[PDB]
């Protein structure tokens, strides 16, 4: 198992940025996905998660016009796919790691995050 | 212990689990004059004369809807087909150009304004040295602006083909049939769940017809649950797999497309021609569907009193809207009267349970990817005149969001997933397995020899 | 023509014995076995030969129910049974390989559950089966016989 | 929202000294709490799954214990390895919440 | 092989029944059933393969010889006989599918005649065919016979 | 199966008639014939339907294996041995065809030896093999017999 | 000003100036199971019963 | 930085390519190997 990030990303406030995760060696489908941002003065946040196999996204209320999330597969090959995210509006406020991670088996209804990626970080 | 020999038996009724190429057929009848149908072309095989079903009396067997082989190979058949009808068209790469577009303002309802781009182009002609001034009237979700400059979105990746404008995809029922050497066994009891141990077992020669109707979220013109609303699922409390929910009753959906609309026809090349709509006759309004209200009421009432079997009975079910990134996870997507629709079903998935009609605006699409695939693009020439179908929601693919809270609530919303859902909606009740003839058993008799 | 193909299946050994052609009918003709022997032409033909990836996934279908008939019908020649549904030989049962009497097996068990009682022991049966049937030949080559 | 409050800031001590973060919640979550540890420059590792049951690869250094709204994160032989930050994660209401965190400096 | 193929078609029964190998050779056996089977290679086999649509053609028509005579096989083996040009067999003449005498039929009518008198009581007489043999089977099992 | 197909191939003739079976189990079953047999799909099969060619010469490799067979099983039914894999016949031998006593073919020849001492005299063989059996059914069509 | 004919409705292949479409006499024959029946009679009509076969 | 026995070994050329939207031109440059391009007529 195997989620890998795109690289760091820097942005004129207002911009919206676009970060992605990359996930392997695993089914795609099954498994939601979890977004949590970290910001070093403050903790971690949870941003949402997205259903991989509906395509549905589920946001934290704070994010509801600001943050949508994306997935792609590809029914030939269901050990791969990727799941991508976009942030509107970004300010300062925002300067952040933003990790991508996959909830522990037995555990959709829930989110204990078992897999972790790297980190974008944006700004 | 007899003194007993091996005695060998042919034509023994034992069969084993297998996979097999299902060979396909159809009613040869009304179907037989369709001519230019995809389905009446390929499944041509005639079939259903009174067809045989035989009960075996006192056969269990076991079933699994979620692993059974004949819905993929019924969804790798249908690509094929298409992808067959599509390859002798005519590819029309000369028209991603740029495009100069205004917007047509002429007698447009507010729910219409920006909808439509009104834009003109250098097109090449059919003597290769001349060039032509052509225009053609685009909906806005099958363009791009770029740097009144517009592109069409399929560019960066692949080509548009167009449909042949005498193919016809009408999804005219069909059924599979087994090859010799194998059976195909039905299951009959009446609320199966699609697993186990299934104690009313008939053969078949062939399946029921199956209308192969490609859809999202809601289930069209398929068959209905004999008793009570079915749910399934491979694993219920799981929310990450999907909910197929069969109603034991249609709810009747009426949708239209309005806007008289007109085509012409324009050379690309020689022999090549490209379809282009052109002016709308009459003003321009939203295409829309229309579902009697009292019965998307009543067809809940149904859904919510199985699911609190599954889910508890002291449990608030509520429906929600579909949200995500895109529109082919939001929106109900079909196939009317030849042209692609993408549907707000917002309308619909809006109650909670605790123990006139509705409108559904709508959007249409001439540039179609289909299925899964990020290069190959389809072109949708456009249907004069107005468009109307009714058809019958036969049932629901709904996934659940996950726990809430401590009130103890559960939240359904309109899933996506594979295409492959709506075929394990019919073919849940069949199984295919391999006959095998010989076999031996002790008995007093010995070969005497002479 | 299967109007009763597995109509056996849940019924007892002895019971399913009786009715042995009914299978053995339905092992090389499906339906479009039927239609490629019309006195017409099918008309469906042309369809099978502009896309020729239909026409080749017909002929493996075709294909193989006649090589499993074959194969099944070499062996029984092998084991010395040309022809008949039924045939006896010279093997002895094991014990072994199932133990139960013929009281119990001919009248309690359906050829499903008995199938599924001695998989595994198929193999050795066949093998001793063609053995017999050489010695058999062996004997045979003999004038003054037994 | 849920909030979670943990306790002490911060933990003083030595390796092979035992080691403990206590964690409260301001609503009932019943088990959901989950326990990660985090390092600079590395995504969370979970180490409790829910309440007191640990996840896969985790060594047995690491227990939890608890319910409802009171529970705490449990390091026996404390190594050099585990002076890290360690937080606690509701997960019975939506969103998903974390409290402020704890950091195990050395003496 | 194909000296006289359908020689005895204008016969009588009675004389044409002496030439049943004759027609019974040449339905597996066409040209292209023959090159096919050459120590070398045919050479023309390339043609075959770069035009499809020949090559699914060809083996169209070899796959339905071969089908056709196994259907014929196993109705003779259904039947109860394995083999032989002519058998007998334990079903009665109805003297209502035809009414005529043995002197008329073997020595004034040919097989075509014949053919396009009964044809429409082929499928009773198949039936009582396959009906007769399970009898038969079901005499044989037992050890106290007739 | 296979675990000594020409193994007895440098041996005499008539230590070689008693593997008979040997040889006689591989032509209907080379390794494509069991992959296209497993309970599971074979997996590959899509690579046969992409590239049509390729499909072709698979299924022309399994119709042949098959045509082969089914024609040497039905000069074995016209000569008068439907199965068996050894029979006697009515038709004597010529001592031209070849001028050896049984002490010296059976215990000093291989099969391949003797192959290439009669090969020129097989259709001759062969059409007296037919001839003989029609004669027989001649005479089994008097209830007076011999 | 001209233009080739074929031009409002299909391309113009050409023929390749190697293949030879010379009617050389081809013969059809029956594939096994099947058979060729001949009528001989000399001041044959086209229908009918024909005696000579 | 080529050596003696690279000399004349690489050409670098540039040239007027068709693109993705039919009616512009971009101008793109490779590396090509001397055994496979012709002088004709830089
Ligand atoms: C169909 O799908 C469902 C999913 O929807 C599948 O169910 C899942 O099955 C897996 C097992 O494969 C379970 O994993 C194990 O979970 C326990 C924890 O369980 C307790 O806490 C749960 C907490 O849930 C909270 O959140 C939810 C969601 O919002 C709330 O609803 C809850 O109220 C809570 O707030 C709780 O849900 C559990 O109760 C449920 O399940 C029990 C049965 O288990 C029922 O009786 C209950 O009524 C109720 O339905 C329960 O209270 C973990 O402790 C397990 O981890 C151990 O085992 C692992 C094995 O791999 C091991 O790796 C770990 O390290 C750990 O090991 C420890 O224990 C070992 C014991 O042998 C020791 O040897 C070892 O040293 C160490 O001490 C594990 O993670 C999922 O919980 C379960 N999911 C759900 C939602 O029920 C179902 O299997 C599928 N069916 C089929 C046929 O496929
Ligand atoms: C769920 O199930 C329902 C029920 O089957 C299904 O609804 C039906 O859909 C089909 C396909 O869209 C509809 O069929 C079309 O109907 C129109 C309207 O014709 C009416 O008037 C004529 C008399 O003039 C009556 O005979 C007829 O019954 C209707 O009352 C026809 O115009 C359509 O024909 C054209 O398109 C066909 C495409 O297959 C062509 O084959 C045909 O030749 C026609 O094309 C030609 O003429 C066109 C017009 O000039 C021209 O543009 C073309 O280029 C070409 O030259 C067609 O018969 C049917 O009426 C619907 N039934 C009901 C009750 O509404 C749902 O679609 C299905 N749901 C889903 C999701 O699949
Ligand atoms: C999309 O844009 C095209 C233009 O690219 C529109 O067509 C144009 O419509 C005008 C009228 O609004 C035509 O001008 C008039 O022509 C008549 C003769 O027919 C003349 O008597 C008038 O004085 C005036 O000049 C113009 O010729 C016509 N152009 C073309 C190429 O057809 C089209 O209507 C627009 N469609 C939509 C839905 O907006
Ligand atoms: C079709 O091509 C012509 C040129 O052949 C375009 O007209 C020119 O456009 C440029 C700007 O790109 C102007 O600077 C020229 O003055 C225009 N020339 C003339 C004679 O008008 C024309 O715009 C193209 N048409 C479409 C619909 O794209
Ligand atoms: C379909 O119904 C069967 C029962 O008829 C379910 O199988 C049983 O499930 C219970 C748990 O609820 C187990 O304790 C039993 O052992 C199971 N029985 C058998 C024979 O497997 C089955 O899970 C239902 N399927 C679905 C998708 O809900
Ligand atoms: C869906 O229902 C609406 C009514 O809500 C229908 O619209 C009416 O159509 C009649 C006949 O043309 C007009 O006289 C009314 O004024 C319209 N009402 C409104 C509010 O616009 C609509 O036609 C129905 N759609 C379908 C596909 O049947
Ligand atoms: C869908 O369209 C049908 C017409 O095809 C509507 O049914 C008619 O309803 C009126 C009452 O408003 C009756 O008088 C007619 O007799 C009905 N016609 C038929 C053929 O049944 C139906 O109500 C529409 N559905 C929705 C949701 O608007
Ligand atoms: C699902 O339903 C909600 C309403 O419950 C929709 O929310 C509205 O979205 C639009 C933008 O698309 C905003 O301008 C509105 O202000 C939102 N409404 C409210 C009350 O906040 C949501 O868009 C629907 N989702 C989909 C895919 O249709
Ligand atoms: C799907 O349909 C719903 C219902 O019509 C849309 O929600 C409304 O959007 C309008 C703006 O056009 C707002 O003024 C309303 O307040 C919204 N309704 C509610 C309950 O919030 C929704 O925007 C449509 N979805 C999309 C993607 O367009
Ligand atoms: C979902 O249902 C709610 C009601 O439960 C709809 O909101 C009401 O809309 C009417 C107008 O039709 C207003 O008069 C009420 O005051 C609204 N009530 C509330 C609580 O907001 C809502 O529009 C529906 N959503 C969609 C997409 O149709
Ligand atoms: C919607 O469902 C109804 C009910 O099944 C369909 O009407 C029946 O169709 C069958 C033939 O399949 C007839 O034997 C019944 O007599 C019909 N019942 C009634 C009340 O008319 C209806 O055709 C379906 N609609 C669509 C578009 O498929
Ligand atoms: C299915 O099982 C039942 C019960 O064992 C079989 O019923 C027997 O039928 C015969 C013939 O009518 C009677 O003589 C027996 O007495 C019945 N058995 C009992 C216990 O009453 C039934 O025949 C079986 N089905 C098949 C196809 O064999
Ligand atoms: C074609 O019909 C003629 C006339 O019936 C047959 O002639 C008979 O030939 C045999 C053998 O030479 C003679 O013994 C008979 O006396 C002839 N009949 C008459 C009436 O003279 C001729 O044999 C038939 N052709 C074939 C192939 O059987
Ligand atoms: C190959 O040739 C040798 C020599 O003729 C055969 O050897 C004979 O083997 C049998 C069985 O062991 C002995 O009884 C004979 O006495 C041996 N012959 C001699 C001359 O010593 C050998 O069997 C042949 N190989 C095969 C497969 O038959
Ligand atoms: C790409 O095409 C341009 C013209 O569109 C070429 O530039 C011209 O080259 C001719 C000589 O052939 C000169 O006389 C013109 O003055 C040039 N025009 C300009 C604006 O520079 C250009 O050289 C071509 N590029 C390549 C790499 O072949
Ligand atoms: C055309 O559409 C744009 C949005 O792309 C909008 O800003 C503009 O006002 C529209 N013009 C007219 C006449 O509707
Ligand atoms: C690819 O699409 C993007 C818009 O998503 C556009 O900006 C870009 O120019 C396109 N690429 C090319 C080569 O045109
Ligand atoms: C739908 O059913 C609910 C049941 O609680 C009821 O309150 C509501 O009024 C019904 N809606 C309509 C339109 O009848
Ligand atoms: C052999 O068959 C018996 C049937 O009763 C089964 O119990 C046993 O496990 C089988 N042996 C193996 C190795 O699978
Ligand atoms: C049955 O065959 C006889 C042959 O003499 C024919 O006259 C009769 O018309 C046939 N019956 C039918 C229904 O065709
Ligand atoms: C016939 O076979 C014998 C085998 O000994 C050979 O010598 C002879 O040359 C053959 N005849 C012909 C014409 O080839
Ligand atoms: C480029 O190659 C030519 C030979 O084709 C040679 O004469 C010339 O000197 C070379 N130029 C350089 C800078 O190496």
């Amino acid at each position: 198992v195997q989620l890998i990030q795109s690289g760091p990303q820097f942005k004129t406030p207002g911009a919206s940025v676009t970060v992605s995760c990359k996930a392997s060696g695993y089914i795609f489908t099954d498994y939601l996905i979890h977004w949590v941002r970290l910001v070093p003065g403050k903790g971690l946040e949870w941003l949402g998660r997205i259903n991989t196999n509906a395509g549905l996204m589920y946001l934290s209320h704070k994010f509801e016009g600001r943050l949508i999330l994306r997935r792609v597969v590809d029914w030939r090959t269901p050990s791969l796919g990727t799941v991508n995210m976009e942030l509107r509006n970004v300010r300062s406020d925002d300067s952040a790691i933003y990790f991508c991670g996959r909830v522990v088996d037995g555990f959709n209804a829930a989110g204990p995050l078992e897999f972790w990626g790297q980190g974008s970080p944006v700004i | 212990a007899e003194n007993l020999w091996v005695t060998v038996y042919y034509g023994v009724p034992v069969w084993k689990d297998a996979e097999t190429t299902l060979f396909c057929a159809s009613d040869a009848k009304a179907y037989e004059t369709k001519k230019h149908n995809v389905w009446a072309t390929h499944c041509c095989v005639p079939t259903d004369p009174n067809p045989q079903e035989i009960h075996l009396e006192n056969v269990t067997e076991e079933f699994n809807m979620w692993k059974n082989n004949m819905v993929e190979q019924m969804h790798t058949d249908i690509i094929s087909l298409w992808d067959q009808s599509l390859k002798p068209c005519v590819k029309l790469t000369p028209l991603c150009v740029t495009l100069q577009c205004t917007n047509v303002t002429n007698n447009i309802t507010d729910d219409m304004r920006g909808e439509l781009k009104n834009c003109s182009f250098n097109m090449t002609t059919e003597l290769r040295d001349k060039k032509q001034k052509v225009y053609s009237l685009f909906y806005r979700l099958d363009v791009v602006q770029i740097n009144k400059e517009y592109r069409l979105i399929n560019c960066n990746t692949s080509a548009i083909t167009q449909a042949c404008p005498k193919v016809s995809f009408e999804p005219i029922p069909i059924h599979y049939c087994a090859p010799a050497g194998f059976a195909i066994l039905k299951c009959k009891d009446k609320k199966f769940n699609g697993t186990g141990p299934c104690p009313s077992v008939s053969t078949v020669q062939c399946t029921h017809g199956i209308k192969p109707v490609v859809s999202t979220q809601l289930l069209l013109n398929g068959s209905l649950a004999e008793e009570e609303v079915m749910i399934r699922s491979e694993n219920i409390t799981n929310n990450a797999k999907n909910i197929l929910v069969q109603f034991n009753t249609p709810v009747q959906i009426n949708c239209t497309r309005p806007n008289n609309n007109t085509r012409k026809s324009i050379r690309i090349g020689p022999g090549q021609w490209f379809y282009a709509t052109g002016d709308i006759i009459g003003d321009i309004r939203q295409a829309h569907c229309n579902v009697s209200k009292a019965t998307w009421n009543e067809t809940l009432g149904k859904v919510v009193k199985q699911l609190r079997k599954h889910f508890g009975n002291n449990t608030i079910i509520r429906f929600a809207n579909s949200s995500g990134g895109d529109l082919e996870v939001t929106t109900h997507s079909f196939n009317c009267g030849g042209e692609f629709f993408y549907c707000n079903t917002s309308g619909l998935f809006n109650s909670t349970w605790i123990s006139d009609s509705i409108t559904l605006p709508c959007r249409i699409k001439q540039i179609i990817n289909m299925w899964q695939r990020i290069g190959q693009a389809m072109y949708a020439p456009p249907i004069q005149g107005v468009i109307r179908c009714v058809s019958n929601i036969t049932g629901l693919i709904l996934t659940r969001d996950g726990g809430s809270t401590n009130s103890t609530t559960e939240t359904f919303r309109p899933g996506g997933g594979d295409m492959r859902d709506n075929w394990r909606s019919e073919l849940y009740k069949y199984k295919v397995v391999k006959i095998e003839p010989l076999g031996v058993a002790p008995t007093r008799c010995k070969r005497r020899v002479v | 023509v299967f109007l009763g193909f597995l109509g056996a299946a849940g019924s007892t050994m002895g019971a399913a014995s009786m009715t042995l052609t009914v299978q053995a009918r339905n092992l090389l003709s499906g339906i479009v076995q039927q239609q490629s022997n019309l006195l017409r032409a099918p008309e469906c033909q042309q369809h099978l030969l502009k896309l020729t990836v239909w026409g080749i996934k017909q002929l493996q279908a075709r294909v193989l129910a006649v090589e499993r008939y074959l194969r099944d019908q070499q062996l029984l020649g092998i084991w010395g049974c040309s022809g008949k549904l039924i045939c006896c030989t010279n093997v002895p049962w094991n014990s072994s390989w199932s133990n139960r009497n013929l009281s119990e097996i001919w009248d309690n068990m359906t050829w499903l559950q008995w199938d599924k009682e001695i998989s595994n022991y198929t193999q050795i049966i066949y093998g001793l089966l063609e053995e017999s049937q050489n010695q058999q030949e062996k004997n045979e080559q003999d004038l003054l016989a037994l | 929202q849920v909030v979670m409050t943990q306790s002490p800031a911060t933990l003083s001590l030595s390796p092979g000294e035992t080691a403990a973060v206590s964690c409260r919640a301001s609503q009932y979550v019943d088990r959901s709490i989950s326990w990660y540890q985090l390092k600079t420059g590395r995504a969370p590792r979970l180490l409790v799954y829910a309440a007191s049951s640990r996840s896969i690869g985790v060594p047995d250094r690491f227990s939890g214990s608890g319910s409802g709204r009171d529970f705490t994160l449990t390091i026996r032989g404390v190594q050099s390895d585990d002076f890290a930050l360690y937080y606690c994660q509701q997960d019975y209401y939506w969103p998903v919440t974390f409290g402020q965190g704890t950091r195990l400096d050395m003496k």
